[PDB]
């Protein structure tokens, strides 16, 4: 049980993280084919020290869309939280910003929504 | 860029 | 370009390190600044941005509990960065809080902010 | 344009509305009970002539929380898309913003989700 | 004073609004030129007895970017509120849906902000 | 506000 | 679409 | 929870 482990979003795209003591996340986002080209670095912070009253764990992290393969000049956010249980789970809302000049930041950043369990689809 | 790859790490 | 001490119109205030590699490291604090007020910040950033006028890409989040408080919640910023002699971040950002699924539907908040390195 | 008609989320949620020739969108939103207290004027637009390409019909609408039996000081607005088909469906994002004081104003919009069919759960 | 009124963002595009007495929102938006072409249906909604304790009025408003000379597949919402004073504001943000394949549909929504007031950008200062 | 009544009007 | 010429009323 | 000593970190 907790963030410690891989997560799958429903088309199988997978990060793996660890969750560390003080409020760390690292790990890494990859396709569900899983070919180096395809995996990312992922980073960001949870609340180490959740409350005791059934709330979920608040958390967020970043991937910036380049890796040693390609580049997409872009970067998302995920904000959500971590809810605990027999199938645990991630709520999340997304930003996606694109590299933009000035005169088309208006049109920079998109928004969404996925949520990830530990089960493979 | 929003590049057609990206899609199933956001759900899509 | 990246690197280094920036400020919102509030006077909050972060350090940041763009690494080699494309992450970005560094402390948010208050206006105040002490102790109490200093969060951990960690996030990503484009470090082969295009080089046609465009903006760098990049995103950060900050739990806010540290050793003297804790809100239950976390925020991430989305957004570029524009370099030149008045260098700014400009950013979207999503807060949110650690609810029962009961509330969930309203944990999540939006806004935006911009950071320069000129204190206000 | 497939719009007009009686829709519903997951939860019972219903608006009933018509889509205008001239781009309007006119109807109430009510709650899954749907008493006199739960129902909401909607108001809003859509592309009354969209692509033929297979793209969905973009539309937006706005409730605001108050009728004459409550007011909960705050409206919602859904920015989607309308999508044809053998069921067809309205997939939104929505923000929903409170009134409130300049020092809470940080603080008063709320993001999210939500999708519609004409099925009621 | 109140919603009623013309309103301006900073690159000088232009909404007329009138907030009815019991909630309704209806108007134009269009350009800083303003022509025929530019023009665009306004309709939403706001809270018609906000509270009487310092609070902004919640509001909102869709355009779909269609009218009688072209159409852009798309729709936008305003979500935001009025705040009377000295110089009184709208303050919003927006989402900005296109019509899309369902293929691309994880990149229809935009968001953003924006604030408009009274004062046209010619004359600001 | 954002009572729980409105809630379900938002998916939740 | 996000024509260019619907910038300016978006605030960009 | 949202509280007020965060505004600031939130550009208000």
């Amino acid at each position: 049980a907790g963030i410690t482990g891989t997560w799958y979003n429903q088309l199988g795209s997978t990060f793996i993280v660890t969750a560390g003591a003080d409020g760390a996340l690292t790990g890494t986002y990859e396709s569900a084919v899983g070919n180096a080209e395809s995996r990312y670095v992922l980073t960001g912070r949870y609340d180490s020290a959740p409350a005791t009253d059934g709330s979920g764990t608040a958390l967020g992290w970043t991937v910036a869309w380049k890796n040693n393969y390609r580049n997409a000049h872009s970067a998302t956010t995920w904000s959500g939280q971590y809810v605990g249980g027999a199938e645990a789970r991630i709520n999340t809302q997304w930003l996606l910003t694109s590299g933009t000049t000035e005169a088309n930041a208006w049109k920079s950043t998109l928004v969404g929504h996925d949520t990830f369990t530990k089960v493979k689809p | 860029a929003f590049p057609d790859y990206l899609a199933e790490y956001h759900g899509g």
